[PDB]
């Protein structure tokens, strides 16, 4: 069994707006080049999470279905799924792009910023559980997709038209399971548990926040 | 959310 005509489709066009998603080498460049500290680090680290969101908006505006939402809803889907697909994204950055020295810098800003081995330990363990289950590029993708038309944030209004586009986006993945890793029958449940692990990232997250600056992007995404 | 928003309509 295979997708429909319109899984492929719907596919199609998750996976093109994936693959436009790139962070550019002037930021890059600053993970590897400028000063190490607390401030300039967590500094660095706020430049690269700006830059996410704003992949992620014109990733989220590309999604089928995702432009005809009203615009409070789509605000409201945005700032629900921030944190959670900016966690998703890195966890594919670092089991598949970045190699072994470069992963260990960015890690050692991380550790090395002021923040709580309370977030640190679980995002680092997030991502080699994540690594393990050797993900497809379209399973990121979709999961992404999955993450951000979440029907249950606080604050949307028309719940069931945001429903609606995410039940399709789940069925497709489940094929998806079946037919790039049918080896493993229960995959479709492994990537269900990460969604849920993504979850507790909010609560660290919100514990950050209390604790302290940012830019105007992040402080909107955030309150 | 005004530069939301404006990153939103482009
Ligand atoms: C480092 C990592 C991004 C890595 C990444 O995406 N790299 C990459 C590299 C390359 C490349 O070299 O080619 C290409 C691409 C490409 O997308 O194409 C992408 C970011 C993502 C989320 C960030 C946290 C969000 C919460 C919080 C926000 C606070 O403000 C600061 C502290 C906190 C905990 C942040 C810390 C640092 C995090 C983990």
């Amino acid at each position: 069994m295979e997708l429909t005509p319109d899984q492929q489709t719907l596919l199609h066009f998750i996976m093109d707006s994936y693959n436009k998603q790139r962070m550019p080498q002037e930021i890059t460049n600053k993970i590897l080049k400028e000063a190490f500290s607390a401030e300039e680090n967590f500094l660095i680290l706020t430049e690269m999470a700006t830059n996410h969101v704003q992949v992620l908006v014109e990733f989220t505006k590309k999604l089928p279905g995702f432009q005809t939402l009203d615009h409070e809803d789509q605000i409201a889907l945005l700032k629900g799924s921030a944190v959670e697909a900016m966690f998703l994204r890195s966890a594919e950055i670092f089991n598949k792009k970045l190699p072994s020295g470069h992963s260990d810098l960015l890690e050692a800003r991380i550790r090395n910023s002021g923040i709580s081995d309370e977030y640190i330990t679980p995002m680092f363990s997030f991502y080699k559980s994540i690594g393990e289950l050797k993900m497809t590029q379209e399973e990121y993708a979709l999961l992404t997709a999955i993450v951000i038309l979440s029907p249950d944030r606080q604050y949307i209004k028309d719940r069931e038209a945001v429903e609606k586009l995410q039940e399709p986006l789940l069925d497709v993945l489940q094929k998806l399971c079946k037919i790039h890793q049918p080896e493993n029958p229960q995959h479709f449940a492994c990537l269900l548990g990460r969604l849920t692990e993504l979850r507790t990232f909010n609560h660290h997250h919100a514990e950050m926040l209390m604790s302290w600056k940012f830019t105007p992007l992040l402080c909107e995404i955030w309150d | 959310h005004q530069l939301l928003r404006y990153l939103l309509d482009k």
